[PDB]
RNA sequence: CAACC
RNA sequence: CGCCACACGGGGUAAGAGCUGAACGCAUCUAAGCUCGAAACCCACUUGGAAAAGAGACACCGCCGAGGUCCCGCGUACAAG
RNA sequence: CGAGUGGCUUGCUACCUCGAUGUCGGUUCCCUCCAUCCUGCCCGUGCAGAAGCGGGCAAGGGUGAGGUUGUUCGCCUAUUAAAGGAGGUCGUGAGCUGGGUUUAGACCGUCGUGAGACAGGUCGGCUGCUAUCUACUGGGUGUGUAGGUGUCUGACAAGA
RNA sequence: UGUCCCAACGUUGGGCCCGGUGAACUGUACAUUCCAGUGCGGAGUCUGGAGACACCCAGGGGGAAGCGAAGACCCUAUGGA
RNA sequence: AGCCUGUGUACCAGGAGGGGAACAACCCAGAGAUAGGUUAAGGUCCCCAAGUGUGGAUUAAGUGUAAUCCUCUGAAGGUGGUCUCGAGCCCUAGACAGCCGGGAGGUGAGCUUAGAAGCAGCUACCCUCUAAGAAAAGCGUAACAGCUUACCGGCCGAGGUU
């Protein structure tokens, strides 16, 4: 993928339950996995900012519950680092459905996004309140 | 179904023995384009500290933007070229033919060696060239030594010594650039080999660690579980199956870790200077402070502070020069916090 | 079932059907192809396939050598060509296969299979100068679905 | 470096096997043996083959060690080796009265042993030390 | 056996070892014949490929010698010369020689340039569409013209529908 | 699959 | 869990693509010869390595004194050593 | 239909061991094989392209995480370039585990007049030892080469 | 929630060195082994090669079909209960 | 099956010594002690005692350098790799191959068909010119065209073909 434009050490996991932040219906979405990794012996597969995932939908509405989905991850707590050196971190570890073609499947995010995930989805972006 | 994985540590860097020499000893040396010159160059590692950096790589999104970089502050007084020694080409290898040394010795050189206070310059050279008209002459090293006394936070005042070799322009041509050197007094500078932005493989002895177990040595796993409480916590399985009946080398083990001589390639030189700039405040932990000629490694350079660590134009660099990055800040603020 | 199990002579001759009971029949469809109504007389050529070691062939093995042979010459020369082939073995020797360990081992009756001694012809073609090459060929096709090597020996023929 | 030799024998284009026997036995007798330019002795075959036997040797080993020589130097010395019986007192002796060299470090030429010779112009199908350490990846010192 | 290969007059064969060379006004070629039990030499006006042997192995290198020889005469007076022309359907392929290599560019569109080096003293020129291989050598003229068309191999896609490509027209 | 069936 | 560094390029091949080429006047990538061609082989690079018994090389110092040991203060080292 | 190769399964034999060579699966750690799943380079195509399908060279490297089940295997899920197979006493209990198997308690079904039986099921159920030799990982003292200091060479050896 | 990803640092007692005290297990012999082979088919000792200068310290236990217990399974005995 | 179970015999068991790398029963050999000599099996490039023996031929794969065998594999099938022997036929009245030239008219046969002209299918398959040249052997075309095989001549010159 496109540099993301930061450091990131990854603050989630297969099975990591994570805020949906959007208006899809979705409350709380489950990582299942990771695009694009593949990890080694043992290790328990992981994503951070910035990653598309798959996910189940563990809250949310009855329509919704249970689905399989695309999204990508636009906070997490675990610090990330800015070519300036500055480490950034957010209130809690959240992802925005996403379609086939990257497109957010919901109407409006809710709460803030890391500016790098813009780079990479823009369309994404151009759905976003807040940009930090 | 028993999931394939690499194996725990690489079987290159081996054996895991502390190293002979503590003054690091190249094995390669950079190919004959340029002019004539020293191959390398030698210097104390100090510590560390950060630096903002304009972006230089003219292919980065990032270009001309604030870069913060790890520095890793090495003192390089001016070292002293003592001597001019010749290789052979024989059946049997490269063989040191003759050396040619010089008068006007560092005050201490002779905590080290025995100084000449006899010796032939003239008989010497006239043996080399002789060599170069025959075809047998090898490559051309100098002897070469360091003036720990101009460093005021080591210790120690013996100087060390190493032999760094001399490529360049044609034999006869280096060969000539070589005698001018040792001369002299053989005093050269960092200036003079490197110049900011350029890459240079740095090679030095690591920090020591004593006796560890397979897990620090080697990158074993813990044992995990109900198997971590039975009385086996940081042993690997097996020393290996019923057969062979033996027990491979390859098999990770307890031993000696740290203290072995590591080379490390491309390493960027970000700024040659002299001065206390890079100094940082309450002085450089266990170290002390910085004011005089100095260079700035990015990132890290193997071994204690302290330790000699030796720098070569890089043997197979990655990416072209892009000389005298723009330096526009240079942490000083306390390493102790 | 491999043919590695039967092909040699390792055992004594079993044939009688007085004191042997549930013999397979043969996959043997025919003895004799060709024009049978015609004499071998009435052609120049007679060509044989010389068995070069001695063998048991089982009656699957001569079924199809003889179909992948006759086969060939009635795609060469007509459902009703002008030739007559002949098979001249039969299966006679009763085949066994042990299938409790080595007790009371004497195998159930399984197949059939015709002793073969080397040098002698298991096949026999008559044919017009023409076809004669046809049968060279349908032989080739049938020695590569029996055990030993063969000879393809040609008889009355000095048209070459 | 000065080897009172008793003979000084050339291996230019020579048998290496038929050379080596021979010098066993002149070593086993008492005789002080100089093999010279070793990188030109000669293994006939084909190539291919050879290589492969040889490349073997260098891959063979493991921790109690399996230590090949690469270069025609010691090729030869082991194919000598070899012949005699190296492990006992009197073998020990002949064999360390047997040195092979690169190229020809004395003043006389070697003497051309009967039998060993082989003739350029009747054969194609043969390869030299020199080839093959190559090959194996020495450093071509000679 | 024995073969008698009368030199022409354009021509003047010297032969020492194993190796032979032939000159004429067209260059010179130097080559080496070596076979078990095969003696080449220059025996006054006329060149002598002689064996005791007579095996099928043997008389196959005699034959090939011979050839090799005529055509080494052939190639310091006549020369050798190979035609090719090059043909390309969408993008405008370019063909050049810059220094000892003939480079081309653009094939099929793509951005490196593919380039082979010419072999021995064969010169190559190119005119328009048309290009022409020659020199005394024919082992170096022959190669050269090959490595011209291999260099423009394709294996990825269907040939029948990407032809472009250099092609030798005239083989001498 | 680690004896008896 | 943080940070840094870890090629390109040569040489010889396999499968394969070809050149010249005869046995076999032709043809033929092959029989002799040759041009190419794999993450694979060799080199490049890193690490160990005078106990390599052919047990190595060079320079200087010293043989009434070069150098070294004990001793003392200590760690860039360390389970004893 | 015919001819073979392997020694991963099963069967057969009873050669070795009953003054004992600990028994499945897993785990951990090391080496290997190629009949190649991916990666490199090729050939063919019912090859336009993209992508398939089949074939060749090739063992350098990789071949992962999860749900049921003691399971091996297998079925299933989301990832992946691919999530290949096999040997090393079915590598590995003087390394681990103890779910299964495999005593003594108990129950069910079936069998037995009964005692009691069941690679049928089910709940519970113990794992000793201070390493002599050898092997290897690292660390020293001596001798040999034959006064000392410093600097090297590079036969060999290891690497993905 | 360190069971796990994936391991880190620290604490106390040992471990290591020194004074003193001071056992046991085990021992046909020889014994520096490694790769293959052979052999009653599962060899440090036989054969062929390879490797191997002696001694000592620490270690985790690959091998000695390691030590400990005349197999408790299975069968056999004109055995026992 | 280094399996089970018979039979005759010699061997191991209870049999040394020599050979077979090692190797109860495969080879020589049956053996008091000691000594000289000559052989057996087996072997004679070195390790290791004796040949780098002689005449000759084949093999290029390191095939092979392996009597026997749990132990030494190598099969059906294939081979213009190479060596040797034989048979038929053709050839200096010029063979086989190659290259050049010619390959023609009635007529694009008749039939079928809108059409088919060597070559969709069916039938017939005749004679002129001539040194040859099919009512056409293989491609090719919507059908022609076009490219070639047969067949004839030339150049060349020695064995060629089955
Ligand atoms: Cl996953
Ligand atoms: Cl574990
Ligand atoms: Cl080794
Ligand atoms: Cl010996
Ligand atoms: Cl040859
Ligand atoms: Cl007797
Ligand atoms: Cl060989
Ligand atoms: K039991
Ligand atoms: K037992
Ligand atoms: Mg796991
Ligand atoms: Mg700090
Ligand atoms: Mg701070
Ligand atoms: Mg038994
Ligand atoms: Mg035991
Ligand atoms: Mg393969
Ligand atoms: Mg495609
Ligand atoms: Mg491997
Ligand atoms: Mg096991
Ligand atoms: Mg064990
Ligand atoms: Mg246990
Ligand atoms: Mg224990
Ligand atoms: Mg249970
Ligand atoms: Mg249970
Ligand atoms: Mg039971
Ligand atoms: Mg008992
Ligand atoms: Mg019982
Ligand atoms: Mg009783
Ligand atoms: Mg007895
Ligand atoms: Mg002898
Ligand atoms: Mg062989
Ligand atoms: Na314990
Ligand atoms: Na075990
Ligand atoms: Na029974
Ligand atoms: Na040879
Ligand atoms: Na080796
Ligand atoms: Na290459
Ligand atoms: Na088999
Ligand atoms: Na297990
Ligand atoms: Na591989
Ligand atoms: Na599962
Ligand atoms: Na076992
Ligand atoms: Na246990
Ligand atoms: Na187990
Ligand atoms: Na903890
Ligand atoms: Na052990
Ligand atoms: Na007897
Ligand atoms: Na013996
Ligand atoms: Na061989
Ligand atoms: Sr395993
Ligand atoms: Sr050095
Ligand atoms: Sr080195
Ligand atoms: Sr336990
Ligand atoms: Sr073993
Ligand atoms: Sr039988
Ligand atoms: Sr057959
Ligand atoms: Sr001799
Ligand atoms: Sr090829
Ligand atoms: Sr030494
Ligand atoms: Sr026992
Ligand atoms: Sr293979
Ligand atoms: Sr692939
Ligand atoms: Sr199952
Ligand atoms: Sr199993
Ligand atoms: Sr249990
Ligand atoms: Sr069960
Ligand atoms: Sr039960
Ligand atoms: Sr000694
Ligand atoms: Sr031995
Ligand atoms: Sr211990
Ligand atoms: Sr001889
Ligand atoms: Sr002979
Ligand atoms: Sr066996
Ligand atoms: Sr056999
Ligand atoms: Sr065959």
């Amino acid at each position: 993928m496109e540099a993301l434009g930061a450091d990131v050490t990854q603050g989630l996991e297969k099975g990591s339950l994570i805020t949906c932040a959007d208006n899809t219906g979705a409350r709380e979405l489950k990582v299942i996995s990771v695009h694009g990794y593949s990890g080694t012996k043992n290790r328990l597969p992981k994503a951070g900012l910035g990653d598309k995932i798959t996910v189940s939908v563990t809250k949310g509405t009855p329509e919704m519950r249970r689905q399989v989905l695309e999204a990508v991850v636009v906070r997490q707590r675990k610090p990330i680092r800015r070519p300036d050196g500055t480490r950034v971190k957010f209130e809690d570890n959240a992802a925005v459905i996403v379609d086939e073609n990257e497109d957010p499947r919901g109407t409006e995010l809710k709460g803030p996004i890391a500016r790098e995930v813009a780079q990479r989805f823009g369309s994404v972006a151009s759905a976003a309140t807040m940009i930090v | 179904p028993q999931p394939s994985r690499p194996r725990k540590g690489s079987l290159g860097f081996g054996p895991r023995k502390r190293s002979t020499s503590e003054t690091p000893r190249f094995n390669s040396w950079p190919s004959d384009d340029g002019q004539p010159g020293v191959q390398g160059f030698a210097g104390y590692k100090a510590g560390m500290t950060h630096v903002v950096l304009v972006n230089d790589e003219p292919n980065s999104p990032r270009e001309g933007m604030e870069e913060t970089v790890p520095v890793t502050v090495i003192e390089t007084p001016p070292m002293r070229a003592v001597a001019l020694r010749a290789y052979e080409d024989t059946p049997y290898g490269q063989r040191p033919l003759t050396e040619v040394w010089t008068d006007e010795f560092h005050s201490e050189l002779d905590r080290t060696l025995d100084v000449p206070e006899d010796h032939d310059p003239d008989a010497a050279e006239e043996q080399i060239r002789d060599a170069h008209e025959a075809g047998d002459l090898g490559d051309l090293r100098l002897i070469t030594h360091t003036v720990p006394d101009a460093v005021p936070s080591v210790p120690k005042k013996k100087p060390d010594v190493m032999e760094t070799r001399v490529g360049g322009g044609s034999v006869s041509d280096r060969l000539d650039h070589a005698l001018d050197i040792v001369e002299d007094g053989g005093e050269h500078a960092m200036n003079d080999i490197f110049r900011a932005g350029e890459y240079a493989d740095v090679a030095g002895v690591t920090k020591g660690k004593g006796t560890q177990g397979p897990v620090k040595r080697w990158g074993v796993q813990k044992r995990k579980g109900k198997h971590a409480r039975q009385g086996w916590r940081r042993r690997i399985g097996n020393l290996g199956p019923w057969n062979p009946s033996r027990v491979r080398s390859t098999v990770p083990q307890q031993g000696q870790t740290g203290y072995h001589q590591r080379t490390e390639l491309n390493k960027r030189l970000i700024d040659i200077g002299e001065g206390d700039e890079p100094t940082v405040d309450g002085g450089f932990v266990n170290y002390g402070e910085v004011d005089g000629p100095y260079t700035l490694v990015k990132g890290s350079v193997p071994g204690p502070d302290k330790r000699l660590v030796r720098f070569r134009p890089a043997v197979r660099p990655n990416d072209q020069p892009r000389l005298d990055p723009e330096v526009r800040y240079v942490s000083n603020e306390s390493n102790q916090g | 079932k491999p043919a590695s199990m039967y092909r040699d002579i390792d055992k004594p001759a079993y044939t009688r059907r007085e004191y042997i009971t549930g013999i397979p029949g043969s996959k043997i469809a025919q003895h004799k192809m060709g024009r049978k109504q015609k004499d071998a007389d009435d052609y120049p050529v007679q060509i044989s396939l010389i068995v070069e070691e001695t063998v048991q062939l089982r009656h699957g093995s001569l079924e199809a050598s003889r179909l992948s042979a006759n086969r060939h010459l009635i795609k060469e020369l007509g459902e009703e060509g002008d030739y007559k082939m002949t098979l001249r073995k039969f299966p006679h020797q009763v085949l066994r296969e042990n299938k409790d360990g080595m007790r009371a081992a004497f195998g159930k009756i399984v197949g059939t299979a015709a002793r073969v001694q080397a040098g002698e012809q298991l096949f026999t073609a008559y044919c017009n100068v023409e076809d004669a090459e046809h049968v060279k060929e349908a032989f080739r096709r049938a020695y590569n679905k029996i055990t030993p090597s063969c000879r393809i020996d040609s008889s009355p023929a000095g048209n070459a | 470096a000065e080897f009172d030799a008793d003979v000084i024998v050339d291996a230019r284009d020579c048998i290496m096997g038929r050379v080596a026997s021979q010098v066993a036995e002149q070593a086993l007798d008492g005789e002080t043996v100089a093999v010279v330019n070793a990188e030109r002795a000669v293994i006939t075959g084909r190539e291919e083959q050879i290589v492969e036997k040889y490349e073997k040797r260098v891959d063979i080993g493991n921790d109690n060690g399996y230590f090949y020589p690469k270069r025609p130097d010691g090729i030869f010395k082991r194919t000598i080796r070899g012949m005699l019986p190296h492990k006992k007192q009197r073998g020990r002796e002949a064999f360390e009265s047997v040195r092979v060299y690169l190229g020809n470090p004395y003043d006389e030429d070697g003497e051309v042993l009967d039998g060993t010779s082989l003739d350029r112009l009747s054969n194609i199908k043969f390869v030299t030390l020199g080839e093959i350490s190559e090959t194996l990846g020495a450093n071509k010192t000679w | 056996p024995r073969v008698e290969l009368e030199i022409p007059e354009d021509v003047d064969a010297e032969q020492d070892h194993l190796d032979i060379t032939v000159e004429g006004d067209n260059g010179s070629v130097t080559r080496r014949l070596w076979y078990p039990d095969i003696d080449v030499s220059v025996d006054g006006d006329t060149v002598v490929i002689e064996s005791d042997e007579d095996n099928a192995k043997t008389m196959s290198t005699i034959g090939t010698f011979q050839s090799h020889i005529e055509n080494m005469f052939h190639g310091v007076t006549e020369g050798w010369e190979y035609g090719m022309e090059v043909f390309y359907s969408h993008f405008p392929m370019q063909v050049n020689v810059e220094g000892d290599e003939v480079v081309i560019e653009n094939f099929l569109g793509e951005k490196a340039p593919r380039r082979t080096t010419i072999h021995g003293d064969t010169d190559v020129e190119i005119d328009g569409e048309e290009l022409t291989v020659s020199g005394p050598d024919i082992e170096a003229v022959g190669q050269t013209a090959a490595d011209i068309e291999q260099l423009t191999r394709i294996n990825d896609k269907d040939v029948r529908v990407f032809q472009d490509g250099v092609y030798i027209t005239r083989k001498p």
